[PDB]
């Protein structure tokens, strides 16, 4: 605090300081299961090592990376910084700016971004014009990656969706693994290792199926860093921007009367944003949409389909209109 | 169901409250004037030297 | 007075406040920005 | 205690800097942030400053802003093919004055 | 024990420092449009520029609406009764002259 110099009031105000914690809990099974009659044990399997086990870790490994990037992409975000694919460096500044201005550490941070983003990177004319970006030997544009922006280096994955990326410090995810024991009552089984995770195989054999039975898991648990105030400062998110949405094929004329097919929306950045539409058919009474983007063809006649679209930056939804004929 | 009693767990892992860093301190102009009890008022008088014209 | 009375004002303060030379400024949190006080435009002393 | 009283002392240094008298306040075009501290320079050196011992303390945003800049952004633009303001984000010297950067001042000042 | 000063020129003017400021040109609000979950809810609104600057404690806010959701000087906002109320955020820039606005419509269930 701070007081007047000979001040006539000699009093002075206590300052109380209150530590502040959160919880960490494991709440996962992340498992994979097996079965296997005798006869396919005696006669299809003809090497267990090599077409039981390695499938079965790989597939838990990639269930332990889309449990991590289902962390990642769900933390509570405040605000996203929206990435303008025609100039993108000033998204990623401002990145930089909202965690430097929060303190967060300079160091130990990550960013990770999806196969559009780096795309959009790479096609940005900051980084694809030599002049614009000094590497005379151009890089963006021989290859089709750039290396660093914004001080941070850029890590591509295809686990996270494909127009996000995400600028986080070390210390914001929290992930925990603990490998189940096996119990005395079920047979001894040996124990796998995936991405440097241990996991406990077990087995068991149904008499009642007449197989044997396969179980590989791992008990995992996730945790977002807030702060004391409850707002998320130590990562930030970043998605591409839409402009528009076109589906892809143009004008098509279903196969039959009943005929079926299924649409794919792709905006100005090529990405599929089928999930993201909401599909609506001029005349229902011939053909049909669901909601999913399946069209199908319910009587002979000319139809119109239309995807609305709520970019990532919300306002009017981008609408794509084509044209059906069903024979 | 089996009912466990287990103790609370407190760990510290290293993350702390952010808080800025100190610049500004080491840029201004400390301590160009040090006895301040000893004039009057709690006033150090400064002098400007003089200037002239012709 | 008495010991236990409250502190009395200081003439030291008095005398300082009287000379005008303790330093006011414009608040930090104040939109739009406060004007200009009086005694920080003030000119020095004449004689020293 | 005692990071609570450091504290305040840089709130005190910085209450000191932003509550000086200024009669105007220089702006900034976010599209071309140079003009502004070239007129700053202007602004000292009408008035004889020495040259020497001058400090410039930006807040962040200030900083962002500059490291946003086309001029400092395009290496055509700037020099300095190792592009500091794309690849990093500090921009560093700038007309004349090393940039500090403080979270004590107002961000856009 | 702690003391500061600013040195001023012989009459007054001080021209030893010099301040600068960002232009702002719109502000926006953070969040967009969105509805209050319950009348007895409050939503303390968040204000930006296209600098990037947290301007909420420099706006003045206004409700359209004052028996549907009533807002404090302070950005926070809490619903009254059922309907929708067109809240309203005013910034005058460093520039100064016209007060950018920002517009955001909150319905009270």
């Amino acid at each position: 605090n701070r007081r007047d110099l000979r001040d006539p009031d000699r009093t002075v105000i206590a300052s109380e300081l209150v530590e502040h914690s959160f919880g960490v809990t494991l709440d996962k099974h992340v498992y994979a299961a097996l079965k296997f009659t005798d006869e396919q044990r005696t006669l299809d399997i003809r090497d267990y090592t090599k077409q039981v086990l390695m499938p079965q870790v790989s597939a838990v490994a990639y269930e332990l990376e889309d449990y991590i990037a289902e962390l990642i992409e769900g933390a509570p975000y405040e605000e996203t910084i929206l990435i303008d694919p025609a100039d993108t460096v000033p998204a990623f500044i401002t990145a930089d700016q909202r965690m430097g201005e929060a303190n967060v550490p300079t160091d130990s941070r990550r960013l990770v971004v999806g196969s559009a983003v780096a795309a959009a990177l790479a096609k940005d004319k900051q980084f694809r014009h030599a002049d614009w970006s000094g590497d005379q030997a151009n890089a963006a544009l021989r290859e089709a990656h750039v290396g660093r922006l914004a001080g941070m280096n850029v890590i591509r994955s295809n686990a996270i969706a494909p127009d996000k990326a995400y600028l986080w410090h070390r210390t914001a995810f929290i992930l925990a693994y603990r490998t189940p024991v096996v119990p005395e009552g079920a047979k001894a089984g040996a124990s796998f290792s995936a991405n440097g995770v241990a996991l406990r195989w077990l087995a068991d054999y149904d008499y009642s199926q007449l197989g044997d039975r396969t179980l590989l898991d791992v008990f995992t648990g996730r945790k977002v860093v807030t702060e004391v105030d409850g707002s998320f400062v130590r990562a930030v998110e970043l998605q591409l921007q839409a402009s528009s949405i076109t589906i892809v094929g143009g004008a098509f004329a279903l196969a039959t009367t009943t005929g079926t097919k299924q649409l794919k929306v792709r905006d100005d950045n090529g990405t599929d944003v089928t999930a993201r539409c909401t599909f609506a058919s001029s005349a229902g009474t011939k053909a049909t949409v669901s909601a999913a983007g399946l069209v199908t063809g319910v009587a002979a006649g000319t139809a119109d389909i239309t995807a609305s679209y709520v970019p990532p930056q919300g306002g009017t939804a981008k609408t794509a209109t084509v044209t059906v004929t069903v024979p | 169901a089996h009912i466990f009693v287990k103790p609370e767990l407190v760990a510290e892992i290293g993350v702390k409250q952010l808080q800025r860093e100190i610049v500004l301190p080491g840029l201004v102009w400390t301590n160009p004037l040090t006895d301040f009890g000893g004039s009057k008022n709690d006033t150090i008088t400064v002098r400007v030297p003089a200037i002239t014209t012709a | 007075g008495l010991i236990s009375d409250p502190v009395e004002v200081d003439p030291i303060q008095v005398g300082r406040d009287e000379a005008g030379w303790v330093q006011e400024l414009r608040d930090r949190e104040a939109w739009p920005k406060q004007e200009v006080p009086e005694q920080a435009k003030k000119p020095a002393k004449v004689g020293n």
